[PDB]
């Protein structure tokens, strides 16, 4: 199945959780393909890819090449599809290339049928763009990554979550009265909340520094175990 | 009753929660 | 004659260890005699001066 | 396992007093009354569980021997014998008939010149038999012989050192008895040829009867390390050291200060020592991690300390300075009232922004106090803002941290008075009382750190129009606020 | 004058810092106007503006009204120009209204030339929108807000900051090894980094819940003092 | 009637010199030669009608013991016994069988450290039996014991003072010898705890007619600028003139100072010379100022005669307290006369680099079987199993020894390291020093052997490996096409 | 007969007594005669 | 932006930081 990850706000931990979840799902004896559609292109650097490597499916289509040749093999049961680097001229003028990336949906669909991968995780930004909407629609299920703060509390009551998406709490902290109050309010105000939450674990902060997923970098850390529980939940509930 | 009392205390303490609550 | 010599030898043989054990156990015999009654002379106990 | 008995002599060391069970000891005395008293003291000197049997001649032991009602064994058993040699020969058999000799002490009291008729060879044989008997039965025998001319017999006893575990003599010398121990053996060693004196007081034989280099320091002065030398005496805390200091007269005292709270008690104690035990003493203070500022160091110095060692200096330098202060009398004057010195440590007692008149009056009073050091009272700083920002904003930009820091705004000049600051470390104080950019906020500064300069500057500052006197923005500028709509034009 | 605050990455605290900076400057006696360029309209909720207040300059411009009537006056020295809550359909297709907000640049130029406002703070998004590029163009100074972590460090070597911007550190922790290493490398390598940093404080997380700027919520807060120092620094250099 | 015999010391008063027949006297000696010379001088010391029986071990008594041509008894008995406990036990009966042992003199000269193996209870029993035998026989026995670590034995002898009739010890002190008479009983009286100094001239002992125990001799560098700490404190510039002044010292305390690597051998030699010339009354301490000492060097100094070596981590007054700790203590440990055998133990391997399986096994076994090495501290044997994805040759390439005692060997998909004189606790530091990459990403499992039996078992298990199994010198994503 | 046997007692009983009284002398003489040095071997009285 | 990566290996603490984390060193080359 195709599981799409998108955050209610940039920087809540969507890419880190995407890499960790892909690593965990693969460790459970499963072929996993993780695709970064967020143009920031920060999912690569969690998988020990050289920074100078500018190859990516978006870049492959922007140069007229084949997007499929941009694939990477991390382990025998984990694959990567880098977004690719965009020039400063490309970064400051997003309209000139946003509409030229629509073809990727058909390739993702044909891959979803290839039967090669049992999970297709997609890291999506919150730019409300055409590509983001098309890729979120392609996903069989969705995960919304939030943190327990006032900003996400407001965003939950003013912006539209993906249809049927599950709220996943990330970056839960220790000794914050406001965080506890908002969590209590969500326990009965929100029906889509997942039973598992990822804590503020220093392993998560270091994992991108080490260019490794949190499961590989330090499997004894609480964050790795929480991501493991989330992977089990995806297996048991998001099978179809 | 403890959870409800804590929720009411928080709602009284933080008006942003009270605004969306009702 | 021969029997007389034999009997003399027998008596000597029986009486040599007799005196050997008499001297060997002399100290024990004296101690037992002292124990029985002996004669506690000279030094006499006066009393238990508490 | 076998108990060790003791001779009845007061103030006697255990080397010459303990008598292990299984040996023979001989005592010779000058007087029969002294013999009886010594025998009675031996009787009453034994433990409750000690077993004692007494052998005397020519008298009834039940009437002449006494026991103390407070100390001594529960009961003793006596033996009476005619003044005859055959009793001495048969002593072993006679005691075995009535007493089991295992772990028993036997006192052999003899009459006056009782051992004069016993020949040398028979005396030696008797001693040998007694020694073997004691070794077999694990018992100790005491013989007290009153005699006057036993020189030949004493020489024979000396020749019989194998069979004698100890030979001692006691002679009357008018007012004291002289105790001469030829040889003594016990479980604590062997001693030979000692002369001691014992005196008879109320029936008790009793044995008869500057700090310029001694170093008094806290144990924390030597972290972990035990004393350097014998005179180096360590103390757990700076109160036992102080208490001992009341007995010293010229000693070297090194105190230890690990926390700032322990400053007032330490200063007061140093004051007391300088006021009580004369000027021959030397007082020192040794820090541990960080406990003193300049002003408190001056307080300690005036209190009576000759030298204060900073925490930076290693211990070797501390001991070196200890040895350097050797010849140094404290010649400064210490006032009777410690309150004056305690007051000298902080004369301001007011913090933060003040009114211009308040600032001028407080600063002038602190500069007018006679009980403060000259040209070290504090620093008066005038700051002129960079034309980008005004003066109230600069006042909002400074957060003084100490009790003696006060500020004002006037004439486009924010004034700072950092009490008890040196000119060299002015920048450190300014960085602590401002953001990290060191004085980038203002254009120029004018520093005055001398009393004449400060007083003249205050006089000049008094000559300002009150209209240009500012007040803080947070107080003047100042529940929920509801926005109200308005048109933007 | 026109001090645009933009986050290098979302969630660093551009909005709460902007509210705090507005409050600190208004305590300093300068006329301050905050204009929310963020379409998510969180700046209004920080000044006790009710969630139901749909009015905003962008909504007014789309609806043909005059944006000059969309403001609120918080204190005598602080004014707000909220973005305005947009409908769900409008949020779904931003390309239908991004090009229709051109006149706000002329309006802000008029306000700058007015001289009534000695400071005009702008809370900006990071979406590469034409409106945001114009708003940065009219900004006299820019502040890029980063957090000390691998994400911001990676961004700083690949995404283009506004020219002349100064980097401000927010959400600074105590005893994080990777954070300390990145901070030292930033100190010895980043030329534009500001001398002040804002520590993490529960005050900043609680300010938005109370719908107040962090300065007014608790003036003794460490982050409040840091924001005040930043305001003084902007007065000294950005004037 | 029974004559008294005299110990062979010139200028000695008869109180501590006369020994009447019918008792037991014990004498301990610091060196064998002083003991033997004392034996010969006692030999010449007896009267013409005096009869002396001499007992020898592990040699011929007719070759080492002589007699003076002018003085001494006319005829003495030379007896030879095997160096075993049974000879000493049977001594009485063996002497009775060939001699009527009444009113006879008995000299007991044993070999070096001959009394060390006798148990305490049996020693007490033998002393009691000798005492009864002598008293019954009216004969006297003299025991002359060369020994170094008899302090516990001396305590036993003090506890058995009834059996004995006199105890004395002789200590070599460079130029003179100290006679310490704990107690001596004879026909002329009893003396207790007498200390005297005697000297040897051409094999003849003379009494010279404690004194420097309090005095502290130390280097200037020991006290980091600290002045003389008391009247008994003297400072010297380097540990050379200090050695010369300690030559004059008898019971003082010497505190050496260690700065650099090169000082160890001259200091070892000087300590050896002092501890051989002067006995256990000296207190020798080595102060390390700078971290330039090995553990083997500290063991070497301890064997040379140093009480202990104070670590540089400790502060100054802690070193002073170390000095105060050895006060009243005697260096009872044995120091070999040969010094080169002490330095030969510093590095007995002297082989560096890659070694073959057989060569490595032979070298480690030879080092392990060396008797002159500390027990359970010869070295540490480490077996490393490389992580999957890398071979043993790559790990061998990434492994650079730094000390002389390091050897490496790859075999059976396993890398074996042996570190000479390394301790179990300080193993990760050595591994970090050797390996360039941190340990943990190169190997998965580690087995450590540091005890003698464990290392020997590992060596004999490694030898049962067939040839052709020995050895000699983060994931990277790869491109692929999605299909 | 019996008298001579009794007389033999007045000779051998005192014999056994004095012989026991000289036990140490007998042992010493026998050790001198048989001469069994098990471990202490006299090398030789030197001149 | 403004990055000055020259003369980085002249500091011990920065060297340790670069050694610990591959990403920082990767940027610093
Ligand atoms: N009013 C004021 N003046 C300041 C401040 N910081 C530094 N100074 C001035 O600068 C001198 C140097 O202090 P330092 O280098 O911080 O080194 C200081 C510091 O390490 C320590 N120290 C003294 N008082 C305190 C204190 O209250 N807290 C702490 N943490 N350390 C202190 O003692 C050292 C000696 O300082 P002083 O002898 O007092 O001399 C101080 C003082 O004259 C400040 O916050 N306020
Ligand atoms: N580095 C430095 N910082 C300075 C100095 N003077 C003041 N401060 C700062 O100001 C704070 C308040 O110190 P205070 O009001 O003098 O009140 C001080 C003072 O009464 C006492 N104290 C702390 N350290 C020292 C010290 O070294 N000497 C003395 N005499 N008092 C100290 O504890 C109080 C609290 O001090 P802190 O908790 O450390 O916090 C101190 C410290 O952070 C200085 O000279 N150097
Ligand atoms: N960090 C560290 N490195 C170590 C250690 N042991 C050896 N090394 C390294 O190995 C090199 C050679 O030491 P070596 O073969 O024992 O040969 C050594 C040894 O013979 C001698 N030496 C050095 N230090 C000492 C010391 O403290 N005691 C003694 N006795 N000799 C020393 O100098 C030679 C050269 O040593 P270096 O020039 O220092 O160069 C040393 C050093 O870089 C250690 O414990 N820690
Ligand atoms: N084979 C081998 N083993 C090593 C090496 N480095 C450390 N070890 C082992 O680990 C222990 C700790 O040494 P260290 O902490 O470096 O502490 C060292 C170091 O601080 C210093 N040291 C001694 N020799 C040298 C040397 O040659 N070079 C340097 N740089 N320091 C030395 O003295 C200490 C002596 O350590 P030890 O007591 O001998 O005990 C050493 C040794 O058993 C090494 O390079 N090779
Ligand atoms: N549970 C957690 N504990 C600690 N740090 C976390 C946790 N989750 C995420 N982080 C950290 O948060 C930072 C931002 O996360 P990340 O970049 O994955 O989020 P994002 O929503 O994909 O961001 P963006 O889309 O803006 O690039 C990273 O430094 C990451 O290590
Ligand atoms: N210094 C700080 N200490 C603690 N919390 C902080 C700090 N700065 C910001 N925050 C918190 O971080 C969260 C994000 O702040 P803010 O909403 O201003 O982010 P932003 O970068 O403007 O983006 P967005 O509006 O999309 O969240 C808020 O919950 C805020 O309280
Ligand atoms: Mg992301
Ligand atoms: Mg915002």
């Amino acid at each position: 199945a195709v599981l799409g990850l998108q955050g209610v706000r940039g920087g809540v931990g969507t890419t880190t959780i995407t890499a960790a979840l892909a690593w965990s799902l693969q460790m459970l004896g499963e072929n996993v393909l993780v695709v970064d559609a967020c143009p920031d292109n920060l999912l690569r650097l969690s998988f020990n890819v050289d920074f100078t490597h500018r190859q990516g499916w978006a870049r492959a289509m922007l140069d007229g090449q084949d997007w499929r040749d941009a694939g990477l093999r991390y382990t025998s049961q984990l694959d990567l599809l880098p977004f690719g680097q965009l020039s400063i001229e490309e970064q400051e003028n997003p309209q000139h290339w946003q509409t030229r990336l629509s073809d990727i949906c058909s390739g993702l669909q044909q891959l979803k049928a290839s039967g090669r991968y049992q999970w297709i995780l997609i890291d999506l930004p919150r730019d409300a763009s055409q590509i983001t909407h098309q890729l979120l629609s392609l996903c069989d299920h969705s995960l919304a990554i939030v943190n327990v703060d006032a900003n996400c509390h407001i965003r939950l009551h003013q912006q539209a979550l993906p249809d049927g998406a599950h709220i996943l709490i990330n970056n839960f902290r220790i000794g914050s009265q406001v965080q506890d109050d908002i969590y209590q309010l969500w326990l009965q105000s929100q029906r889509r909340l997942l039973p598992m939450l990822i804590h503020r674990d220093e392993a998560m902060a270091e994992c991108l520094a080490a260019k490794q997923p949190v499961g590989e970098y330090r499997s004894d850390a609480l964050a790795a175990e929480e991501i493991l529980t989330l992977a089990n939940w995806c297996l048991l509930n998001y099978s179809g | 009753i403890s959870q409800r009392e804590q929720l009411a205390a928080a709602l009284k303490r933080w008006p942003l929660l009270a605004e969306f609550a009702q | 004659i021969s029997d007389i010599i034999e009997i003399i030898v027998v008596c000597a043989l029986i009486f040599f260890p007799l005196g050997y054990l008499a001297r060997h156990s002399l100290r024990r015999i004296r101690d037992t005699l002292r124990l029985f009654f002996a004669k506690p002379r000279y030094v006499k106990p006066a009393g238990t001066l508490r | 396992v076998d108990p060790v008995f003791s001779i009845g002599i007061s103030s006697l060391w255990d080397e010459l007093r303990h008598m292990p069970a299984g040996g023979v000891w001989w005592f010779n005395v000058d007087r029969h009354e002294d013999a009886i008293s010594l025998a009675n003291q031996t009787i009453a000197s034994q433990a409750e569980t000690a077993h004692v049997a007494v052998i005397s001649m020519d008298s009834d032991p039940a009437k002449i021997f006494q026991l103390d009602d407070s100390q001594g064994p529960e009961k003793i058993k006596l033996f009476s014998m005619l003044n005859h040699e055959k009793g001495l020969y048969y002593l072993t058999r006679d005691l075995q008939c009535s007493i089991d000799p295992h772990n028993y002490l036997f006192i052999l009291v003899c009459a006056n010149n009782a051992w004069q008729n016993i020949p040398a060879e028979r005396l030696r044989s008797w001693l040998d038999k007694m020694n073997k008997w004691s070794r077999l039965n694990h018992c100790s025998l005491l013989v007290i012989n009153p005699g006057n001319n036993n020189d030949k017999q004493f020489s024979l006893l000396l020749e019989e050192y194998r069979s004698l575990f100890g030979l001692a003599s006691l002679r009357f010398q008018g007012d004291q008895h002289l105790l001469d121990i030829a040889f003594w053996c016990n479980e604590k060693g062997v001693s030979a040829r000692q002369q001691l004196s014992v005196q008879q007081q109320n029936g008790i034989w009793t044995l008869v009867q500057s700090d310029e280099k001694r170093i008094l320091s806290n144990v924390a002065v030597l972290e972990g390390a035990p004393p350097l030398s014998e005179h180096w005496q360590l103390f757990n805390n700076n109160e036992v050291l102080f208490n001992e200091a009341r007995t010293a007269q010229a000693a070297t005292v090194v105190f230890s200060l690990q926390q700032n709270a322990q400053i007032e008690p330490l200063a007061r104690s140093i004051h007391t020592l300088r006021r009580q035990r004369g000027s021959a003493m030397k007082i020192l203070v040794r820090e541990n991690t960080a406990s003193l500022r300049a002003t408190d160091e001056r307080l300690l110095l005036a209190c009576g300390a000759n030298m204060v060692i900073p925490w930076n200096a290693p211990l070797s330098r501390c001991l070196t300075m200890i040895e350097s202060v050797q010849g140094q009398k404290f010649s400064r004057y210490v006032p009777e009232d410690i309150t004056t010195l305690l007051s000298m440590t902080q004369p301001l007692k007011l913090r933060g922004f003040q009114k211009w008149d308040v600032f001028c009056n407080a600063v002038n009073n602190m500069m007018n106090n006679p009980l403060l050091p000259a040209h070290g009272k504090g620093v008066l700083v005038a700051l002129r803002p960079v034309p980008g920002i005004r003066v109230e904003q600069a006042l909002t930009l400074c957060r003084p941290n100490r009790t003696g820091d006060i500020m004002t705004i006037g004439g486009n000049r924010l004034v700072l008075f950092l009490s008890f600051c040196r000119i060299n470390d002015l920048d450190t104080a300014l960085n602590h009382i401002f953001p990290l950019p060191t004085g980038d906020i203002f254009s120029n500064r004018m520093v005055w750190f001398e009393d004449d300069q400060i007083s003249a500057e205050l006089v000049q500052m008094r000559l300002l129009a009150p209209e240009q006197w500012g007040m803080p923005l947070p107080l003047t500028q100042s529940w929920r606020r509801i926005p109200e709509p308005m048109r933007l034009l």
